[PDB]
């Protein structure tokens, strides 16, 4: 007559990690680093935005492969890659910063600069590096400008856009560099070119200038972009006689988003708050493995394959 | 270590199925097996509410600070890549401290609890039996299928058979 | 969890303020109540250095990389964002984890605290007491309040009631 | 005869979070994150200097209400919202690494530049913007230089400033964008306008941006501030034409010192050691939950209300 | 804590270089030994925390220069980052140590209880503890009874019954 | 009949610090911050260049510092203090930048430009202040291009560099700005320059300013390089008046490397992978308070003197 006292054990029973031992066998554990994702972007319940072709920056001087993305509103915005910022070759300064800008925006509006022009000025030089439905065009914010009669002086003009809003917006405009004095002649005359800018936070002066460059979509000559933002009840004027890329439409950036860059397909059945390039994450574990790259509300990347966790005691075989 | 499991029991039983914690006996109707549910669902409480600690989720939204598509000047970048590699370096150890900290502290309450079982049963069965070193008790009085069960059912009553198993202790 | 509490102890004691741990005596005398201060002490000391560990920290000089009154650029001030949340997000991991691993330890020593004094007393007493399993050991001789008070102090000798005790077990 | 062993228990009793158990209740315990924070800049113990309404800027280069702020010793720089930079129109280039260099300083020191100006010259030159005791005024540590007759143009000018101290001098200058040609041709005459700086490491060009008509418009007369910091032994060469608002002073930071940028009362009887923008923080907790943005010593800011730590056993009740 | 070091035992043993653990004879005609696997039980746990300890290495390269000056904004960020990456790595650093070695200590002792619970069990019936870590054994016991006990192969049953009338008078 | 169970202890045992505890005394224990480096830089098993006194920047440009360091494979790279990167007074936009690429670099490969010059231009010319061999040279690898009949105009010149390779090169040029205008009539031309450089991908316009300069290395002019990266099959265009400080050869960054900043002295027997601007460090404790500051594969930096590891039972002695 006796009773005993004992334990349950497994056949096979998991290894995981202790303080002092590495190689302990316990009877159950689970997995705390998570090693799979969602090869899609997780689009249900947010208003979003894929913008394929569309560079963020394309946005708002208007390049052709954005006109179905000009004004918007969203709460995520996504970048494709190789998405197109511009049609003519250029250069857009501090361009990450305005990048960023535009990927934490939630919307996107626009407001007519009111910009006219006299009867030297050709208000509407295109470019077949601007193509717009089978025809030469341009950026579709901004206006290009060149004498009407060839080779004559670009008249002085001054143009003032006030911005009449509660809110701040982003003008934007181009300095035209061309590619030969022949071209420049041509455009705006042999008169020495300014242009100069400025707002109660602005103020700067840009010369065309003339070298011999590569061609990139066919064209030797540059675009250089510019930005500032513009307070609300404050003014920006343009001062310049050649060479101005002035803008049409001004920008305004609305509320806030989160910005995603990615190579995944949307779906806009599943959910999800953790994103990275490779689309989404939907998990409850701490820890990942998959991007040390993420974005939204993600477990914390670590370096490690698998950390296991005991479900149950020693395991001690019969 | 509380020296019960993977001590001085010798093994596990595969055959306990339903438990994590248990009795087998023997008298002379046969030999069976029983487990305790008090003590496995204390251990087992004390493992669910460790993992709801881990899957607490904490919403802080980040965004993105180094770009996919395009050059990101050389400087800001290996500040970034210096940060960056730095917080991982910080969570992998975090990470692998918390499973190796829970883990030993899982395995010891696991062992406390086959103890915890051990000494209520010894201090219930009181000077009927004695402790046979490989975690069984011997037993002075004869006990039946009801018996047992009454030693399981934590009403076993000492006193009922004090005077016989005394008798059979000293002889 | 060494089992004393919350466990083969049913439950704790509103009426002992004196102390952590103590003693309820029953004789032919009359109940008494008195705590025990080797026992209350080495387990507060215990908590008070852990609390001096908490506060005893001395701090790093930080100055400010953001800028309250004015607009800080863009790329930086995002690097600066996303630098101070997973900074805040480690410290809410690791206060989180401190005050849950400390608390476990507070518990489950006091547990071990209680334990040892029980033990200590089970030994002294030796062959001329036995326990009930719910915390107490019936004598098995008459106990003086004298006497109850030598096993308080580590003053009762058993030697000198163990002819006597042996022969109330064992009838 | 009986003996019992037993613990204490409390009537009413904290509850506390454990590894196994979030609901754990115990007989004591106490906070380890600290909610409650002092509504005054605590400044017992510390040489200071509360600004008001001068911005550390405008300590450099004089503006009229830093005129009790253009010299100090402090270990503590105490920056208020809505402070004065500037009584005229324009702003400082990369002004945000100097007001940082300000704020980590331990005070200011003024040294005479020693520049001196031909008869061409007119060097007294003040403005209805900044106004002194009810009188046309200007930034106390710089000069505005115009043509002495108006119309002719400026003199070709050199000035050289010799740092002959142990230390590093911060010097500040202006550069004038005119509001109109016409405004330009009568203080600098019609010469194209060159400004150039340089010591043994710096060198920089500046040209004057001159406005359009309208005097509403973004493009109107402004002064626009530069800086650089002068190693000793060195001396720094300005070489200009007109448009250069001259400094009459350059700066010495010295020492260190901590810069609290904040709303608070100033509080001199109480001591503190960690200050944020609502106040100071006083305690001897690890981790607080008022500010994520701290200065000086202070305890980690965590995103928890409450972490209670236990300081006694169980509490099981009867 | 488990009662046996810094508790019920009154003092460690200098004379035992031996091993961790051990046993001291009373008995006509004799008198020390160091018990193997419990010191082994306690070593390879001490040696399985160090060499946890020296586990490894991320590269990481410079982001602050030297010799030269580097913006003053930037360096500001990076004076900030490093600094409260250390903040973490002292506090991870005295956190590690701290519960290592609560946990080292209350090991060791575990593992003394775990040699003075298996020996109590299997002398059994034949001996009571007197409370400071011995055994009075109520019979007589050779040196080779005492090596036995040493051993984990005593035989309580070869002494019950003398041993228990003798605790009985 | 007695049997006795115990522990050892040791005659003095090391205290250690515990969660409820500073001083416990312990039968051993093991410091876990290593505390001692080594003040050389170990460099067994790698292949390195110590560039002594010759500055990164200066392996590109030619100074003659760096006459042996104009070329090289390597996978460390240890830069001096004081080390030289100018003999002709001047400064790098861009310079942190630059300098952590090469010092992030397993290489440096030189590639001839093959710019020609026609008659008027004299490029071989040579300065005071870039010695070899005891007299007048220039920087190795940009050469000065002015007139050769001095004063008159430095002619419109075109040169192209094509990247005909697969990976991308670095190219470096300097623009010249004159001490005065005598200097710049005679080495130029009376004519306004202009000097405008433009890639696929790149696009920039100077122009030399002449000022009055303190003098280094006797010299007021002042040489101020450019850079940028031109990737394969691209093209690079220097269209250019006078003022340009060409280049003759570009230079191509190969690999990785680690780079370090120290003036302890090499010491190739003892090896590492942990470095800073003191020695060394070797170790297998996971924590160091040698340097917050390190590079390669260090141990963390803890700002603590030492950390004591329990490595055995408390003490209890009689
Ligand atoms: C980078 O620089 C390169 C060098 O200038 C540029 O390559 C050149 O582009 C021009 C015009 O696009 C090409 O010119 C023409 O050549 C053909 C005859 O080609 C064949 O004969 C030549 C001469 O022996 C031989 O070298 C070729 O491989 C062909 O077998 C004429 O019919 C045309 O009238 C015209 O002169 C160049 O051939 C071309 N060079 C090369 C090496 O491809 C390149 O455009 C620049 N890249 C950028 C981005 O602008
Ligand atoms: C035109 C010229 O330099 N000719 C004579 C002057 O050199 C001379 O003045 C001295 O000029 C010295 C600097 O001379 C070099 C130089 O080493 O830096 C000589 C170089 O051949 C010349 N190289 C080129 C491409 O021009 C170089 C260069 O012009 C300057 O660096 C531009 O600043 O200058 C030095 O500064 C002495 O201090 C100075 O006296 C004068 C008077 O002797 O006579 C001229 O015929
Ligand atoms: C933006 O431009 C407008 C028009 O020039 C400025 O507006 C006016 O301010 C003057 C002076 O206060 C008033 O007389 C006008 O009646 C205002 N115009 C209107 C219709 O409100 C305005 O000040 C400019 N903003 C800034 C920042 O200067
Ligand atoms: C505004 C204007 O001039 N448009 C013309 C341009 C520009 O002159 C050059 O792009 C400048 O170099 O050139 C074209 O060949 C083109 O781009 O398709 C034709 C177009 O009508
Ligand atoms: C161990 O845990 C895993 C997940 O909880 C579960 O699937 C399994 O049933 C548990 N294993 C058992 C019951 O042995
Ligand atoms: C940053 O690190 C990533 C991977 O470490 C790398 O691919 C990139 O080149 C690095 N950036 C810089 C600026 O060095
Ligand atoms: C500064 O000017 C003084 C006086 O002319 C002169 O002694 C010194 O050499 C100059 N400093 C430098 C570095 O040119």
């Amino acid at each position: 007559d006796k009773i005993c006292l004992g334990h349950h054990a497994v056949a096979n029973g998991t290894i995981v990690k202790t303080l002092t031992n590495e190689q302990e066998e316990v009877t159950n554990a689970t997995e705390t680093v998570e090693s799979t994702g969602i090869n899609r972007l997780c689009m249900k319940g947010r208003k979003h935005k894929d913008l394929g072709n569309c560079h963020p920056i394309g946005m708002l001087i208007g390049t052709p492969a954005c006109d179905l993305h000009l004004t918007g509103m969203w709460d995520t915005l996504i970048e494709r890659e190789n998405a197109i910022a511009y049609c003519y070759p250029g250069a857009t300064v501090n361009v990450e910063a305005l990048r960023q800008k535009i990927m934490e925006s939630g919307g996107i509006n626009k407001i007519s600069t009111g910009f006219t022009y006299g009867s030297s000025i050709n208000s509407a030089g295109t470019t077949r590096a601007c193509m717009r439905n089978g025809g030469n065009s341009f950026y579709a914010e901004l206006k290009w400008l060149v004498s009407k009669s060839k080779g004559q002086n670009f008249p002085q003009t001054t143009n003032t856009y006030r911005n009449t809003d509660t809110a701040e917006h982003l003008i934007m405009w181009g300095i035209h560099h061309p590619s030969s004095t022949q071209e420049k002649n041509t455009l705006y005359g042999t008169q020495s070119l300014s242009i100069s800018v400025g707002s109660s936070t602005y103020r700067n002066n840009f010369v065309p200038v003339v070298g011999a460059r590569p061609q990139v979509n066919g064209l030797s000559s540059r675009i250089d972009f510019h930005w500032t933002l513009v307070q609300p009840g404050d003014n920006i004027t343009f001062s310049h006689n050649g060479g101005l890329i002035a803008p049409s439409r001004v920008s305004k950036l609305i509320g806030r988003g989160l910005g995603i860059q990615s190579d995944a397909p949307i779906d806009n059945n599943c959910e999800s708050k953790c994103f990275w390039r490779g689309g989404s994450i939907n998990t409850r574990l701490p820890f990942q493995n998959l991007s040390p790259r993420t974005v939204g509300q993600c477990p914390k990347y670590v370096n490690r394959r698998s950390l296991m966790l005991a479900t149950g005691m020693r395991n001690v075989p019969e | 270590l509380f020296g019960a499991i993977a001590g001085f029991l010798e093994n596990g039983w595969e055959g306990m199925v339903d438990g994590w914690y248990g009795f087998r006996h023997q008298n002379a109707q046969g030999t069976g097996q029983a487990a305790d549910y008090k003590s496995t669902q204390a251990a087992i409480d004390q493992i669910t509410g460790k993992l709801n600690r881990l899957v607490e989720k904490t919403n802080t939204e980040f965004e993105s600070i180094e770009s996919e598509f395009s050059e990101i000047e050389h400087q800001i970048g290996n500040v970034i890549n210096w940060t960056k590699d730095s917080i991982t370096d910080i969570w992998t150890y975090q990470a692998e401290l918390l499973v190796a900290m829970e883990n030993q502290h899982t395995i010891d309450m696991a062992d406390s609890e086959m103890l915890n079982l051990y000494e209520r049963v010894r201090k219930q069965l009181r000077q009927n039996a004695e402790e046979d070193g490989k975690g069984c008790f011997e037993i002075y009085h004869a006990c039946d299928d009801s018996c047992m069960e009454s030693i399981r059912n934590n009403t076993y009553d000492h006193s009922q058979y004090r005077e016989e198993a005394l008798l059979n202790r000293l002889n």
